[PDB]
């Protein structure tokens, strides 16, 4: 017998003493050990609610990427609060591990294994283990990067498809690369590769997916509607650097709805003034290390908010999201809850 | 406790832009969504779009969407809004709200607990119309033994208002001048009733005299009944 | 969506207020309070749950989708204007007015036909009076030769008279000149309490 309840997870990883790379030094203090021959318990005739929206192991994987980032990615130039903070800023090895959380004693994370589990509700198949798969906190604006991929079907999660203000996670179940690249020999200036064919079949199963959830509306995308470049451009941090991707031909109603077949290519460019995202203020870093700059990642996921207004069309429409990294992790512990032995 | 704090009213042209602002204080100015929300008489209650103040992410209703903006000032904790292409049915009092449950970690933005002073706006033409008066003559026999009912149809002007009285004033008992209607052609128009002894329409004459300051008008009209 | 009955509320303080609200759609319903010139005032939330200050005279409930929020024992600082609320959409508005109360008197019903001043104008305004009646309560019915009118008229009630508190309604209707000449019998019905029968005025173009 248990019940749901919150208490302070402990981190495991694999990394390396030996290594420079930032979230490996701090996994080797902040960590322990992985298990070689992890432990799973599954149990039948019983059924169990999740919620994903309302679950605090979101919260503490926010302070350690908070503490990770804060204790890493340190600017030349810190302004918030009206004040000028001079430190030193040496150009860092960057590129995120896994990272698993788990229970101490008397606690045990339940993890639902139903196939299409949206996030919400009640699971069939519950199983018992002591630690969560290994999740890469990858810091992503409209785009999930690196995540894990849906069993079957595409899956549309949020708290309340009513409720305007509420994210929308779209979890994909085929991942499409995107090849993002800041050339040797303006520095700041790069660009993202991706395939238009993978891409646009996936976009239309979205849609079709979001059809079932909107009464066969017509689905249509939209720029976002405004906000701070981190949110209205694809933003994310690679080797090191800050990027900000222009996503309007990644959201082609016209390939959705012949020419369109091909390789996408977006405008990028590396920021050195960034806001910074402890919700404060403006950070400013070094230029660009030389040489080619490149991450291949897979796009595992979309965020989107849904328009309203007191209208009467029979169309919906859908922009890219983000500014709550908490999103980013809840898209990962959705099948994961936490509970307290007796 | 938490406050609101919006901007002086203001009149604006069709065709012009207007921006007014919301400065919040209180409560944690990031952690919540501020909201736009108009109210015209007559109208139902217009949600305009919310904004989340940590980086700026705005949703718009879609009837507006194109001629808003909602941007906001991190240091001032000061929300603002901009409309664009005004025209008559954006005259309204605009509000900004915050919903009732606001947490560090989670909120509900709906229930709107937190409402600013509101901000009124008025869109109109500088233009001017002079009222049409016509006759709303009483009746063709006399009935020596009950009242007569007339008045004055007051039709047609720009903008309000317009004032009526009967023989200068001399005439108040029995008189009603109701309020006036907006028509389809932007125009308003109303009526003005007085209810008299039918024996005394062969014997008194009644006038209504029609107000209307801003067209510099003043139409006095004879109401007599019709030959036949 | 959100359709919020009635209109116009005209109570007596001491009597109690029922303003419904019909939802398509479950989830969590708000009801708010505007008092002239002041900005409107969360009442009550999640359908029943009171918000803070708010006297338990107010109640919200729930019968299917049939929202109800009823304010007992009316005082001052009730009357105004209330609306429901959804998420991002709102009811039309239901206004509560002070009534005093007095005995019942039937209107007394005027017919007015377009003026010849008027009709060298293309247009053709027909007006109905209704004079010093109460209960406020009262529907006009236009006819055209024995066909409904809708759409095409528009009504204006007075205040509550402050020496016999009664009330006076005008309705007119708006025609062409062309379109106003088309038909020979123009009338309104009025329908209320302290008519034992629906009072129909009429006349007939043409004739005086
Ligand atoms: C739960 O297990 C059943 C029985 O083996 C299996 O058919 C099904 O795939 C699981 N449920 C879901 C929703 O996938
Ligand atoms: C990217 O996706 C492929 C399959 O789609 C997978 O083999 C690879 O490990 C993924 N890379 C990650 C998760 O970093
Ligand atoms: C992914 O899900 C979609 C339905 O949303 C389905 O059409 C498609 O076949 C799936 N792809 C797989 C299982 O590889
Ligand atoms: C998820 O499934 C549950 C089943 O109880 C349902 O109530 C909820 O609306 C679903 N959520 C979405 C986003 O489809
Ligand atoms: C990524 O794009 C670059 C050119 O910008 C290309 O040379 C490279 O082969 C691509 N990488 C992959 C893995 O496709
Ligand atoms: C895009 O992907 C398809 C497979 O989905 C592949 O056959 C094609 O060569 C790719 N196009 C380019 C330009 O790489
Ligand atoms: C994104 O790129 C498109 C390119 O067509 C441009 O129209 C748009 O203004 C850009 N948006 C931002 C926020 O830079
Ligand atoms: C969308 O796709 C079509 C097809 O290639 C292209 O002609 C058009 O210019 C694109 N526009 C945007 C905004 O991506
Ligand atoms: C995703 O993982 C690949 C290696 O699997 C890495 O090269 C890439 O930089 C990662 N992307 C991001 C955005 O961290
Ligand atoms: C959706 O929102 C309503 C209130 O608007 C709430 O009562 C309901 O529990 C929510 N549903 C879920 C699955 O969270």
């Amino acid at each position: 017998v248990w019940k749901d309840a919150d208490t302070t997870l402990f981190c495991a990883s694999d990394a390396k003493a030996h290594e420079t790379e930032v979230h490996n030094v701090w996994a080797t203090h902040a960590c322990v050990p992985t298990d070689p021959n992890p432990q799973e318990i599954h149990l039948e005739n019983v059924t169990e609610n999740f919620n994903m929206w309302k679950n605090n192991m979101v919260e503490q994987m926010q302070e350690d990427v908070i503490s990770l980032w804060d204790q890493s990615l340190q600017p030349c130039v810190k302004l918030t609060g009206g004040s000028v903070i001079k430190q030193a800023c040496p150009k860092i090895s960057f590129d995120p591990i896994p990272i698993h959380y788990c229970t101490p004693a008397g606690y045990v994370i339940l993890k639902c294994n139903d196939k299409n589990f949206n996030g919400t509700g009640p699971c069939k198949n519950v199983s018992s283990v002591q630690c969560t798969h290994g999740i890469k906190p990858v810091v992503s604006t409209q785009l999930l990067l690196n995540g894990s991929l849906a069993e079957e079907e595409i899956i549309i999660r949020s708290e309340n498809l009513t409720n305007n203000a509420k994210t929308i996670i779209v979890h994909l179940n085929k991942s499409v690369e995107i090849n993002c690249t800041r050339p040797s020999n303006d520095i700041r200036k790069a660009y993202c590769e991706i395939n238009g064919t993978k891409w646009n079949k996936v976009l239309k199963q979205v849609t079709e997916k979001l059809k079932e959830h909107f009464n066969n509306k017509t689905i249509i995308f939209q720029p976002p509607s405004g906000g701070d470049l981190e949110i209205t451009m694809h933003h994310f941090n690679c080797r090191g650097e800050f990027f900000y991707c222009n996503t309007t031909q990644l959201f082609n109603n016209t390939c959705i709805g012949k020419g369109c077949n091909g390789t996408i290519t977006l405008p990028c460019k590396i920021k050195q003034i960034i806001n910074m995202w402890q919700g404060t203020g403006q950070a400013m870093y070094a230029p660009p290390i030389d040489g080619k700059i490149n991450c291949v990642s897979n796009i595992t996921g979309i965020l989107l908010t849904r328009d309203g207004g007191a209208n009467n069309t029979s169309n919906e429409t859908f922009r890219p999201g983000g500014g709550n990294i908490k999103d980013n992790w809840r898209s990962e512990l959705y099948k994961y809850k936490v509970v307290q032995i007796e | 406790q938490v406050r609101l704090s919006q901007s002086g009213g203001q009149m604006k042209k069709p065709g012009d832009s207007m921006r007014i602002s919301c400065r919040a204080s209180g409560y944690e100015f990031i952690n919540c969504p501020i909201n736009w929300i108009r109210l015209a008489p007559g109208k139902r209650p217009e949600w305009m779009g919310w904004m989340k103040p940590r980086g700026g992410a705005v949703s718009y209703a879609r009837q507006l969407q194109g001629r808003v903006t909602m941007t906001r000032d991190m240091y001032s904790e000061t929300a603002f809004l901009e409309l664009r292409s005004l025209t008559s049915d954006d005259t309204a009092v605009y509000f900004c709200t915050r919903g009732k449950y606001c947490t560090a970690r989670d909120y509900y933005n709906w229930d709107f607990e937190h409402w600013g002073q509101g901000t009124p706006v008025t869109v109109s033409s500088a233009s001017t119309k002079g009222p049409s008066v016509f006759p709303l003559a009483p009746s063709s026999k006399s009935t020596s033994g009950g009242t007569a009912a007339l008045g004055c149809l007051v039709k047609d002007y720009f903008p309000e208002p317009v004032t009526v009285s009967w023989n200068s004033g001399a005439l108040t008992s029995g008189v009603h001048t109701f309020p006036a209607v907006l028509q389809s052609s932007g125009l308003y128009s109303l009526s003005s009733v007085v209810t008299v002894p039918s024996s005394s329409l062969g014997t008194q004459t009644y006038i209504c005299n029609v107000n209307h300051k801003p067209s510099n008008t003043k139409v006095d009209k004879k109401v007599e009944p019709k030959s036949c | 969506v959100l359709t919020q009955s009635p209109g116009t509320l005209s109570l007596s303080p001491g009597e109690t207020a029922i303003i419904s609200c019909r939802t398509s759609q479950y989830g969590s319903l708000a009801w708010y309070q505007q008092r002239p010139g002041q900005a409107p005032r969360l009442v009550i939330y999640s359908g029943s749950t009171r918000a803070a200050g708010i006297p338990d005279r107010f109640s919200g409930s729930r019968w299917g989708p049939d929202y109800t929020l009823t304010i007992s024992n009316l005082e001052s600082g009730d009357f105004g204007v209330y609306y429901c609320q959804q998420y991002e959409f709102f009811g039309q508005g239901t206004k509560v007015q002070v009534d005093i109360k007095r005995t019942v008197a039937a209107p007394s019903v005027f017919i007015f036909p377009p003026s010849d001043e008027q009709l060298k104008s293309g247009t053709a305004s027909v007006v109905c009076l209704l004079n010093n009646f109460y209960p406020r309560e009262a529907k006009v019915q236009w006819k055209v030769d024995n066909a409904l009118q809708s759409g095409n008229s528009q009504e204006s009630v007075t205040e509550q008279d402050s020496k016999d508190s009664t009330y006076s309604l005008s309705s007119t209707l708006t025609l062409s000149k062309a379109d106003y000449e088309k038909h020979k019998v123009y009338a309104c019905e009025v329908t209320h309490q302290g008519l034992s029968s629906p009072v129909t005025k009429s006349f007939n173009r043409g004739e005086c």
